[PDB]
């Protein structure tokens, strides 16, 4: 190989990672947010070594080659539960929370980050504002969110519609306090995912490109994809760049 | 559907209710208990009162699911520790009758006038120090002349009450309803009757009688010499010569009958004074003992809300040394920690209880308690136990290192502990088998008091002063059958505290007698401890019992083991003296 490209689209605009984690109201976890970030240059080693997180997980993805990785989406789910419930969010893994609030698929692409919270969102008394599903009749999909308040039929008797026995409300409020343990005190948590279809990449970043040369046998980086051969104008890598499509023939 | 899986929703639903109205009444009790101040009775009683208020209602409603489908046998448990009807079931007229007969026997204990002397610290005092034969006769018989003669006529209704609430529940008598707790059904091979409590109970101490036998008369040769010619060798120690109002614990009896008199005992007071413990480190030494035997660490909560100083005049708080579990993960110790050995005694105590409550924190909430009514405090009594040797005391900076050590001071040791725990069995054991007595109607309400000091000569080898006729109560002086306690849990605590330092002594590989066993730096024998200190109240007590020492019943035989030194050299003293009593002698 005479000489080594790397080429990547021309997008330096930051994406708003300090909007989805220094995020005002964090959302109660039966109905989480969801967050597209996408036309972006992301960087994640900062995020990484930021070191205020007690949790951060990935699965699918390795924690550093992701700095220079090419996706054609990004999603990203903000919410709060209590320190203990954490471990369920993760594939495979089953509860109250991983049954009827938020469910995760088993090929999941993303990284979990959770972080204690107790300073900003407990106080004296009781802060009863952040509720979460407790009775559902089936487990919910990856990826699904029922925000409705059916009461739930517990029995076998008509419930009519009005609560008493046998028939129970179905959301029930987390109650945090400043003098709690570590087990009951409130994380807030988000889950990054990262998709990629047939579109040209939205996601990729950050890395400096360079110049395009042909004829000579190359190394050449297209959008992640790596390939040591001949480019030549017209086994057909598109150019990022210019939307060319180059082709490659073994030297 | 299935009344089990309804069961399940219906339990699902309480816990979550339950945990935030305990814990929202947990700490308005320790607001008050730390600041003892107006306005916080209060809140107090506020959230005592709507706690009451939302058992009571979730509990008419956990009627309506019946018990005989439900096969599951941990939704079985907590059903069952929810549906009891306790004193509901009696009509509203006598339920106002009974509370109030509660609260003027309460009243009429706390506040006793004897002319004019209380009790604390007035009485108790003369009896526990006077050592003037008539002195504390006038200070025993005020007593049971005043505040055993104004509980006569109430105990009488009393007792009737509390049998009929108690026949009504489907038990027998109140008797048979204190018993209940030592029962387990449904669980093949480990059953217990309530019947089967009265049993193992008399073949229990028909086997440590000798000893018993062996201490009295000993005890009894050497309080001869001191008040002169009132004793007689083969009668009975009159009652008011026991060390105590009561006769209840022989340990003000050390002041005289110490069997070496030079040398003196492991105070190591002076040690710490020297050192400039700062009333704090006191605890981190209990923590590392603790980190060291295998278990893990304390909370950092415990370490900023707990109060383990006295906070000086300007904040009065009553401080009786106590270990607070308020749920949601919160613990905390509250002690007036102050430089001496008892406290260094009391803090492992108290934070055994704590490392107790830590374990069983991830049961349900009917289901967070000990396996039964004598196991937390056998568990906070073996850390004390073994935190006591000296060896132990050596491997701590205190304790200067050589201080070789000789039987002539394991001889007062074993004594001044004997005079302690062997020397209350059978006053818990006549007390508790005359109020079943009672209760179930073998004494007729014409021989209260005769039948009493019947039991007395035969079982705890004590005498009258003066003969009390029928219409004294002398048991009522007690604090424990005025205000309405249990008291079998004493005598069940005193075994377990022994089968459990066996069987873990036996698991450390120490080698050697019984009494000088420390059990830190043996990760084995606490992976032992812990294997059952975690199921809680999920599991009968015969199971979590044999998961430590080994047996489904409760034994004698550590006991005795861990006193057989003192038994022979006893065995060995008495033989010039006599051995045993006579019922005639009176000293009226
Ligand atoms: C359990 O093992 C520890 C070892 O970490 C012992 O701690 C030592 O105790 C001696 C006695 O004073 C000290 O001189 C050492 O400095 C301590 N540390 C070490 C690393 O040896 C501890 O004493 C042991 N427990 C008992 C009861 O002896
Ligand atoms: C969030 O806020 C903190 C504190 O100001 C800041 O250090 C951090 O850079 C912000 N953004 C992220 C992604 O943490
Ligand atoms: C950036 O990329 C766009 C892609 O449409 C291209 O048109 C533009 O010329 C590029 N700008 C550069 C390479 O400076
Ligand atoms: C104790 O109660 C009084 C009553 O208002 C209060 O002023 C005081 O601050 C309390 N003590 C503490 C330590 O808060
Ligand atoms: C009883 O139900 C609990 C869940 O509530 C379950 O874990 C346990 O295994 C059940 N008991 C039996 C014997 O299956
Ligand atoms: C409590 O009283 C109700 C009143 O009818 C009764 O049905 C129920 O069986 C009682 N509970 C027990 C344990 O006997
Ligand atoms: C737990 O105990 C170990 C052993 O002493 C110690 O090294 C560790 O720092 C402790 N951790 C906490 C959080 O107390
Ligand atoms: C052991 O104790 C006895 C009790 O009096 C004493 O006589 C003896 O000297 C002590 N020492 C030995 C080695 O027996
Ligand atoms: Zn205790």
């Amino acid at each position: 190989p005479t000489e080594s490209i790397v080429r990547f689209p021309n997008i330096t605009n930051l994406c708003p990672f300090g909007e989805v984690f220094n995020a005002t109201r964090f959302a109660s976890v039966y109905a989480w947010n969801r967050k597209r970030i996408s036309n972006c240059v992301a960087d994640y080693s900062v995020l990484y070594n930021s070191a205020s997180f007690s949790t951060f997980k990935c699965y699918g993805v390795s924690p550093t080659k992701l700095n220079d990785l090419c996706f054609t989406n990004v999603y990203a789910d903000s919410f709060v539960i209590r320190g203990d419930e954490v471990r369920q969010i993760a594939p495979g893994q089953t509860g109250k929370i991983a049954d009827y609030n938020y469910k995760l698929p088993d090929d999941f692409t993303g990284c979990v980050i959770a972080w204690n919270s107790n300073n900003l969102d407990s106080k004296v008394g009781g802060n009863y504002n952040y509720l979460y599903r407790l009775f559902r009749k089936s487990n919910l999909k990856p990826f699904e969110r029922d925000i409705s308040t059916e009461i739930y039929q517990a029995g076998s008797t008509p419930c009519n519609g009005v609560e008493g026995f046998n028939c129970y409300f179905p959301l029930q409020s987390y109650g945090f306090q400043p003098t709690n343990g570590v087990g009951y005190q409130p994380y807030r948590v988000v889950v990054l995912s990262f998709e990629l279809l047939h579109a040209p990449a939205t996601v990729c970043g950050p890395k400096k490109s360079t110049n395009l040369v042909k004829n000579k046998c190359v190394n050449f980086n297209f959008n992640g994809l790596t390939g040591t051969g001949v480019l030549t104008e017209s086994d057909a890598v598109r150019d990022p760049q210019t939307l060319e499509i180059l082709d490659i023939t073994p030297c | 559907s299935t009344i089990e899986e309804q069961a399940k929703t219906f339990l699902d639903k309480f816990n979550h209710e339950a945990e935030d109205l305990f814990y929202q009444s947990s700490l308005a009790s320790w607001n008050y208990n730390t600041n003892i101040t107006e306005e916080n009775v209060q809140n107090m009683n506020n959230a005592g009162d709507k706690w009451s208020a939302f058992l009571k209602e979730q509990s008419t409603l956990a009627q309506m699911y019946p018990l005989q489908e439900i096969q599951n046998l941990t939704v079985k448990l907590q059903l069952q520790a929810l549906q009891q009807n306790g004193s509901s079931v009696l009509s509203e007229d006598k339920s106002k009758r009974l509370n109030t007969i509660l609260n003027t026997m309460s009243t009429i204990y706390s506040t006793g006038k004897v002319c004019c002397l209380l009790l604390e610290p007035g009485l108790n005092e003369i009896m526990a120090n006077s050592l003037d034969y008539n002195e504390r006769l006038w200070a025993w018989e005020s007593w049971r002349s005043e505040v055993g003669k104004q509980l006569r006529p109430l105990y009488e209704e009393y007792v009737v009450l509390k049998n009929e609430m108690a026949r009504a529940n489907h038990y027998e008598d109140y008797g048979d309803y204190w018993r209940g707790d030592y029962e387990v059904n449904g669980v093949d091979g480990y059953d217990y009757s309530r019947g089967q409590l009265i049993e193992d109970v008399e073949h229990t101490f028909e086997e440590i009688k000798p000893l018993y036998e062996h201490l009295h008369a000993y005890v009894r040769a050497k309080l001869m010499n001191a008040y002169p010619s009132y004793i007689s060798p083969i009668g009975c120690l009159p009652a008011h010569l026991l060390g105590d109002m009561w006769g209840r614990f022989w340990t003000n009896l050390y002041s005289l009958t110490v069997p070496f008199g030079q040398k003196p005992n492991i105070d190591v007071t002076d040690a710490m004074v020297d050192q400039a413990w700062d009333a704090q480190r006191i605890f981190k030494e209990a923590e590392k003992f603790f980190v060291s035997v295998g278990l893990p660490n304390m909370t950092q909560g415990f370490w900023e809300n707990s109060m383990l100083t006295d906070p000086g005049n300007v904040q009065k708080a009553v401080c009786h040394p106590t270990a607070w579990d308020l749920g949601k993960g919160d613990f905390r110790i509250l002690m007036c920690t102050k430089v001496t050995m008892d406290d260094f005694l009391t803090a492992h105590h108290e934070m055994g209880h704590i490392q107790y409550d830590m374990a069983y924190a991830a049961q349900p909430f009917l289901l967070r308690n000990g396996a039964n009514e004598g196991f937390h405090e056998a568990v906070g009594e073996i850390m004390s136990l073994s935190a006591a040797t000296p060896k132990h005391l050596k491997s701590i900076g205190l304790l200067s290192p050589d201080f070789q050590e000789d039987n002539e001071t394991e001889i007062n040791f074993l004594l001044k502990q004997a005079l302690t725990i062997v020397g209350t069995l059978p006053f818990t054991y006549m007390l508790e088998k005359w109020r079943w007595m009672v209760f179930k109607g073998e004494i007729p309400k014409d021989q209260w008091m005769k039948k009493w000091w019947e039991m007395k000569r035969e079982i705890v080898g004590v005498v009258e002063p003066v003969p009390h006729d029928e219409t004294y109560c002398d048991p009522a002086s007690l604090f424990h059958v005025s205000n309405d306690y249990s008291f079998i849990r004493y005598y069940t605590r005193t075994l377990y505290q022994f089968q459990f330092q066996e069987a873990l002594c036996q698991a450390a590989k120490h080698e050697g007698p019984l009494h000088k066993c420390d059990i830190s730096n043996s990760t084995e024998a606490g992976q032992k401890l812990f294997n059952m200190l975690r199921l809680g109240k999920s599991e009968p007590w015969t199971l979590a019992l044999e998961n430590v020492v080994g047996a489904k019943n409760m034994n004698v035989r550590p006991l005795l083991n861990y006193f057989e030194p003192l038994f022979t050299w006893l065995k060995d003293q008495n033989k010039n003296s006599f051995v045993g009593w006579s019922t005639d002698w009176s000293p009226y």
